[PDB]
RNA sequence: GGGGGGAUGUCCGGGUCGCCCUGGGCACCUCUCCCGGCAGCCUUCGCGGGCAGCCGUAGUCCCGGUUCAUACGUCGCCG
């Protein structure tokens, strides 16, 4: 009879929230969610949820693809990597593992 | 000075109040004075309790003798409890430091007592 | 947000059980007194100002 | 389990209407976890459920509907009753939940129950060991406790159980708030009974000895003062009271002097302990500034041994280097000092003898 | 002084003083224990100055007299706080005699 | 006079631009004067102020070797004693100051020193 | 000890690099030409340029566009900027929390900061003003990456922990909003080993944004955050906040006492430093009004709401759901009832200069509590849903008792003892049942005077023991308790149990990979909203 | 009486101790007396503190003046702290009731004050 | 701090009288493990664990006897 709503919001992660091209949007990193805001209205334009699940795992790194824009490499404590595209959400359901002991950092 | 008291407190005097407070005859005056005026006295002496807390030797004896002679006035007219209720908050500000105001003296009064000795070494010296 | 540098606000000390009222400080702010005696110290019969 | 307890209560009702008190009491022993052996403690009792407690007190005690009923002992001789006494199940909440049916219309039920219950216990037990056990075991209200002390005073005013009960009820009414004790005790006492209780605690005070001299308390505080507030001005309308407040003043000023000298002997013992520490380290040879003459230093201060930790920015701590430690022993050195080396130092074994000028 | 106990630097604030400075601070303290509205904070400062400048009371007797004139109000500050509760009980069950 | 001294290097790249590498307090009073030397494998700078203690630093090994606090007191001990008289002696600008000790140490082995 | 770093690449080739590195001592080393210094066996003598300003750890160091400014920020809430062309510093001095992160725009135009209280600010250069502002829930977070000053053994080592559940109230008349306790920052809140929330924020649930913020106690968001000894400040924490029934009032209580390391000389005999700080506890109560612009304004402050020989730590506060009455219990044992009146001394009514009268709360009633001591109590209170009757759990060790007192008269209507197996945690009052949590859980009707539900909960550590808490719904008669699963650490799970009023079977069983910190009832409809230490929030609804 | 004090305490006398305790000159005697004997005095007066706590007007002033004249004796020989340490437990039994020994008086002393009035109604009657 | 020992110096019964001891007083050096922290290094995501660990005290070749602090935007008058 009782039902649960989706866990929204979250604590912003210390991984660098990155600027957008044309400086119009900001990609900020929470736990379990990555949010792009538009700077003019200072308003959210996309919230991208991410299933994290194994006790203490968290988003370890996140980076814009330097080759082509609007792409995001996101990486966890265990080695799980997503290549999602903001202004959209293609890539959240398809991670790739890296077969690590414990993934400590990554740089693209 | 009981009629002086009665006069002053039913016209709301402070100079005549001060003339009665500058001066045994205290007992005489309060067993002379009346009842609702004793309630008025109690209210404005509470004002005095707040506004000037120095040497209490006179007026706290005065409120003693007030409650002696006409303490039963304010049960016979009880509706002005805020006369007494407003005493009833001043008293516990008045005792805050007594959680350690004897912890004041004993370490200090020995240091007093040390100079009483260091005096006693020297006047014979 | 750079915090606005505000100095130390004084403590609002509690009030005793007979505050000095707004009207009390008003009528005591009727300050500047001239004491003008009458002719021959005549007891002053009546004073008046109209509307 | 509700149908189970309903069936068990129906079986106990069948035992009641069959008047099988022995098997009923053995069922009570089985529930409470006839011989009826006891554990020798009021504390270590097995936990029992409120439904069995409420059925037990319902069966044991009674009521009278005449707009003012009265609990009676349906079971005046009952190991179940003395178990309820020693385990403390005889509370007003318990008996009101027991008699929810017939107390729904009667008022002042706390006053009625708390007055009647200890009288019931007293006519059960003239030795009143059950009363003292009730006093020690049960959560008690003010009316209960003042009627208990009333029973003890008509008993007195093999001779020590009543005194222990007096002390226990004194502790409990010292715990109770002033207003409820004052109102219920104005109800339940007479000014002569209050005078006898006053003389009882007068004897308590003077046997504690605060008046009979040297060189030849909260309990009594709350008790004696709250009861005289209960009687108030309606009682008396003398020199008894005059001598009474005189010895009260003697005890007060004695305690005031006691706190003054409490402070001084506290700090004196503390500084003497730190001085034992410092002179132990000085006999070791750590060269601290301690006093040498037979008089108290005005500063009650001792040179502590140097904190090996050094606090750094921002809050980090590294251990003190021996260089700065030597700097600190150097600043602790005085203007003139005889620092005798030993040949045991010269070979490397023992330490020096240091005597600095008295600073 | 509420600010300097709240940001904990009363000890720093008073540990570096001199003879005349503690003369002034003691004079303020001895003036202003008697108000119970800040008696707590004042007696905290009084505790601290006891911890900090009780050593040279024999070196400077005029400050020992100031150390004495600390007490010389305090020995009647016991009587103010005591006679407070002496009066403090005189009210409370006269309220009980109302009912 | 912040009892403090700094060292500065030329910025790589941009010509004529320099910047502070660091600063530190060496002395306890000001640093009134100084002089630098770089010869026979010894690159030092000597700093003198008002705390009487010369402090010398490596130049080429600055931040690589510790400094040296030279003795603030003169080379000559300037202390004399007539041991038969047990008189101790010390002189400065115009005066000679004499103390007599008048006792041994085993006699005391506080108030009498 | 390296905390973080940044690099500028000296350039169409890569001719060199210049690296700034920041360390938790508070220091910046900048290395000028590493490629030219290490391209050349043997190398020349390398030596970075030193830059010490910050006392605590530095957290985020970067370069300014063309690299002329060494931009930085860390624990001490100052955005610092090394000039790097002359010996000057330029700083945007007073941020709301510790600077967790700094990032740079593609142009030299826009800075963006992440701030330790869950916040993000994008500024434009030499405007320094909030051009893009986002804040979050600002909750106490168990840190995945623990701390950047937790590396060099400070006097108090800051530990990622949560010693108390979060204090929060959804606003009635606007259930889309919720007030919750915060300090200036999370690391600053946990610094000093004590909860430091001299701050409340309102947060929108319909759109999860931090709406607004306002202090309640004394704060100094401009003064220095760390004492000179190296200890960060502990502030008067907003302990107790419960909202009015109407939508107009808010009464709060704050606590603040000195630390043991600061008392240090108030010890005379058996006076421990714990005794000294428990004497020098300072407990404010403040009554506030609220304007429809979510404005929190003072109307009164009482310094002494529970006093005996020394001050009494005030135990609980509750609102009459029908009237503007706040009841509270303290260590005095008395429950005090406060109502707002009109400021009018002798017939002269005190009006605000716009014309409106000055309202001020007052102790309308006092009720003492009878005690039953068998041979360190705590209080809890809840009104009825209808009012007219209050239920007060007095909470000594195991002997503890609830008392039902009328409101029209101050007389006790009922006393029920022995409903707690230890010290009380709390208690709620649903439509007919009292739902109390001690070491036991007891749901117990009083119109039948009969226990309905009872639970022996899982024995845990004391932190988890306190971190079990309970709340009712009162729209649909259903309640819920939050309880962690067995000293608390990072890898820890909590479970929330949805209970109806009539049965004993759980209506929803759900665990959570982190410990949920607080649960609150929506006032408009049925359901709840729960917030979790990995600081995220979501609502439970029936249907 | 200082030599009397010294004599008594180095032979462990109680009668001569009582002769000195039955009787200003107290100050004189303690600034006369010696140091380790003052420690002996402190120990056995602690015994007195325990065994008979009535009117303290003399001997608690005596230990005041003991710590005045030769309080610094027992820092110069500190090894007998249990001389002082055993005072240091008696003092807090001596203050137990002071958690409510003023809660004694005020309810009682008003009841005193009520008969002072009921006397005052009647001697004029 | 304890539990304990080997050894230093000490008085009162003392002993054929000497090595000292038992009975009382003992302060110290040392060793011993159980108190509090601190580190590293493997382990597991972490929770935890393991490993060989140091310190709870004193004077250094020099020498960390250091390094560290919180903005502009506007002022004045008088109500």
């Amino acid at each position: 009879s009782w039902k649960v709503s989706k866990p929204m919001g979250g604590r912003m992660s210390d991984i660098d929230p990155i600027f957008s091209q044309d400086e119009r949007h900001l990609i900020i990193t929470y736990n379990t969610s990555i949010q792009v805001y538009s700077t003019e209205d200072s308003l959210l334009v996309r919230r991208i949820a991410l299933p994290l699940t194994p006790s203490a795992t968290h988003i370890v790194s996140s980076a814009l693809s330097k080759s082509n824009p609007d792409y995001l490499w996101v990486a966890c404590s265990d080695g799980r990597i997503w290549h999602i595209n903001w202004t959209s959400g293609e890539g959240v359901d398809t991670p790739s593992t890296i077969d690590t002991k414990k993934l400590l950092d990554m740089a693209v | 000075l009981g009629t002086v008291l009665n006069q002053a407190l039913r016209t709301d005097d402070s100079d005549l109040l001060e003339s009665c407070l500058q001066t045994l005859i205290i007992q005489n005056t309060i067993n002379r004075m009346d009842s609702s005026l004793a309630g008025t006295l109690l209210s404005k002496l509470a004002a005095r309790m707040h506004r000037r807390p120095g040497r209490a030797f006179g007026l706290m004896r005065w409120i003693q003798w007030t409650l002696v002679a006409h303490g039963g006035a304010l049960v016979t007219q009880p509706d002005l409890i805020n006369r007494l209720t407003e005493l009833s908050r001043v008293l516990e500000e008045r005792s805050r430091g007594l959680s350690s105001l004897l912890a004041l003296k004993g370490k200090l009064d020995m240091l007093d007592a040390q100079l009483k000795y260091r005096k006693a070494l020297k006047m014979a010296g | 947000m750079a915090a606005e540098v505000v100095p130390l606000p004084q403590l609002k000390l509690p009030s005793g059980p007979s505050p000095i009222t707004a009207e009390q400080r008003y009528w005591r702010s009727f300050k500047k007194q001239k004491s003008h005696t009458s002719t021959a110290n005549w007891p002053i019969s009546h004073i008046s100002f109209p509307a | 389990s509700w149908s189970e307890w309903q069936n068990k209560a129906m079986q106990a009702d069948e035992l009641l209407q069959n008047n099988d008190i022995q098997s009923w009491e053995e069922l009570m022993a089985e529930v409470f976890k006839p011989e009826w052996e006891w554990p020798s403690s009021r504390s270590d009792y097995a936990r029992v459920d409120r439904r069995w407690v409420v059925y037990a007190i319902n069966k044991v005690f009674g009521w009278e509907g005449q707009n003012t009923g009265r609990l009676t002992c349906r079971l005046p001789e009952s190991s179940v009753l003395i178990y309820l006494v020693d385990a403390g199940h005889l509370s007003t909440s318990n008996v009101k939940s027991a008699f929810k049916d017939d107390v729904r219309e009667v008022d002042k039920v706390e006053e009625l129950i708390g007055e009647q219950l200890p009288i019931i216990l007293a006519e059960v037990d003239p030795t009143m060991e059950l009363l003292v056990g009730y006093l020690s075991g049960t959560q008690l209200g003010s009316s209960e406790l003042v009627s208990s002390i009333k029973l003890l005073l008509c008993s007195l005013g093999l001779d020590e159980h009543r005194t222990r009960g007096l002390g226990i009820a004194f502790s409990k009414l010292a715990a109770c708030p002033a207003a409820e004790t004052v109102k219920s005790l104005r109800r339940l006492f007479k000014p002569d009974e209050v005078l006898v209780l006053l003389n009882v605690l007068r004897a308590e005070l003077i046997k504690d000895g605060w008046t009979t001299r040297y060189l030849d308390i909260q309990l009594i505080a709350d008790l004696m003062s709250r009861c005289i507030d209960a009687v108030g001005l309606s009682g008396w309308m003398a020199n008894f009271f005059s001598q009474f407040q005189a010895e009260i003043s003697v005890a007060l000023e004695g305690v005031m002097e006691a706190v003054r000298l409490k402070g001084v002997i506290a700090e004196a013992a503390n500084y003497a302990k730190r001085a034992r520490r410092a002179l132990a380290d000085s006999a070791k040879g750590k060269a601290m500034t301690v006093h040498m003459s037979a008089e108290l230093p005005l500063g009650l201060k001792t040179d502590n041994k140097i904190s090996t930790e050094r606090v750094r920015s921002g809050g980090e701590i590294v251990a003190r280097s021996s260089r700065q430690i030597g700097h600190f022993i150097s600043k602790r050195r005085g203007i003139y000092s005889i620092h005798r080396i030993s040949e045991e130092m010269l070979l490397g074994a023992a330490g020096p003898t240091v005597v600095q000028e008295a600073r | 002084l509420t600010a300097l106990r709240h940001r904990s630097a009363l000890r720093e604030a008073l540990q570096g003083r001199d003879e005349l400075s503690v003369i002034n601070i003691l004079r303020w303290a001895g003036k202003y224990v008697a108000d119970p509205r800040y008696r707590s904070i004042c007696v905290d400062v009084a505790f601290h100055l006891i911890d900090l400048y009780a050593e040279h009371v024999g070196g400077s007797a005029e400050l020992a007299t100031q150390f004495q004139q600390l007490l010389a109000k305090v020995n009647r500050e016991v009587e103010k706080a005591e006679l407070a509760i002496v009066t403090g009980g005189m009210v409370e069950s006269l309220m009980m005699s109302v009912e | 006079m912040d009892r403090r001294t700094a060292v500065y290097e030329p910025m790589a790249g941009q010509s004529g631009r320099w910047s502070k590498v660091f600063h530190r307090r060496y002395h306890q009073h000001d640093v009134k004067a100084m002089a630098s030397f770089e010869g026979k494998g010894m690159s030092v700078v000597v700093s003198g102020g008002s705390d009487a203690s010369p402090i010398v630093l490596p130049l080429r090994a600055l931040g690589k070797e510790f400094h040296r606090t030279l003795p603030h007191l003169p080379q000559h001990p300037t202390v004399l004693s007539a041991p038969k008289a047990r008189y101790i002696l010390s002189w400065w600008e115009n005066e000679i100051r004499i103390w007599h000790l008048l006792n041994s140490a085993q006699q005391f082995l506080p108030l009498n020193l | 000890i390296i905390s973080t770093f940044d690099i500028r690449p000296i350039i169409a080739e890569l001719q060199d690099i210049d690296v700034a590195v920041g360390g938790a001592r508070g220091a910046i080393y900048v290395y000028s030409n590493l490629l030219a210094h290490l391209h050349t066996l043997r190398v020349g003598t390398i030596q970075p340029r030193k830059y010490h300003w910050h006392r605590r750890a530095v957290h985020s160091v970067k370069w300014s566009g063309d690299g002329n400014y060494l931009i930085s920020g860390g624990y001490e809430t100052v955005l610092v900027l090394w000039q790097l062309d002359t010996g000057r510093v330029d700083f945007l001095p007073h941020l709301s929390a510790a600077i967790e992160n700094i990032v740079v725009s593609p142009k030299g135009s826009a800075y963006a900061l992440h701030l330790d209280d869950n916040s993000a600010m994008v500024l434009s250069t030499a405007e320094m003003k909030p051009s893009m502002y986002v804040s979050g829930i600002q909750s106490l977070v168990l840190g995945d990456r623990p701390s950047k000053d937790a590396l060099v053994r400070r006097v108090w080592r800051p530990i990622d922990e949560i010693a108390s559940p979060l204090v929060a109230t959804i606003s009635p008349q606007n259930p889309s909003h919720m007030f919750l306790c915060v300090g200036n920052g999370q690391q600053a809140t946990v610094g000093g080993g004590a909860t430091s929330t001299p701050l409340v924020q309102v947060f929108d649930i319909s759109s999860f944004q931090g709406v607004a913020k306002q202090a309640i106690a004394r704060t100094n968001p401009t003064d220095v955050n760390i004492t000179s000894e190296g200890v960060p400040i502990i502030e008067p924490t907003a302990t107790k906040l419960a909202f009015s029934h109407d939508g107009k009032w808010l009464a709060s209580i704050d606590e603040w006492q000195p630390p043991e390391r600061d008392t240090e000389a108030y010890l005379t005999g058996s006076k421990t430093q714990s005794d000294a700080c428990k004497e020098r506890r300072e407990i404010y109560l403040k009554f506030w009004e609220v304007g429809a612009d979510q404005s929190l304004e003072l109307v009164t402050r009482i310094n002494d709401a529970h006093y005996t020989k020394q001050t009494e730590s005030i135990f609980d506060l509750a609102s009459d759901p029908t009237s503007a009455r706040f009841a509270t219990i303290g260590n005095d044992g008395m429950v005090r009832f406060w109502s707002p009146k009109l400021r009018k001394r002798d017939g002269l009514m005190a009006t605000r200069p716009d014309g409106q009268p000055l309202r001020s709360w007052s102790c309308s009633r006092v009720v003492p509590l009878p005690v039953h001591e068998r041979q360190p109590y705590s209080g809890a209170i809840t009104f009825s849903e209808d009012g007219s009757i209050l239920f007060a759990a007095f909470g000594p060790p195991s002997g503890a008792l609830v008392v039902a007192i009328d409101t029209q008269t101050g007389t006790v209507r009922d006393v029920v003892s022995g409903m707690f197996k230890g010290d009380i945690r709390a208690m709620k009052s649903l439509s007919s049942c009292l739902i109390m949590l001690s070491d036991d859980l007891v749901v117990y009707d009083i119109v039948s005077d009969e226990m309905l539900a009872s639970y022996t909960l899982k024995e845990t550590s004391e932190a988890a023991k306190k971190l079990t808490q309970l709340a009712v719904n009162h729209q649909s008669r259903s309640f819920a308790l939050a309880a962690p699963i067995p000293k608390l650490k990072r890898g820890t799970k909590s479970e929330l149990l949805i209970f109806n009023i009539e049965d004993e079977e759980p209506k929803l069983v759900k665990t959570f990979s982190q410990v949920i910190i607080s649960v609150c009832a929506v006032p408009s409809s049925s359901g709840f909203v729960v917030v979790d230490s990995a600081a995220q929030v979501w609502s439970i609804t029936e249907g």
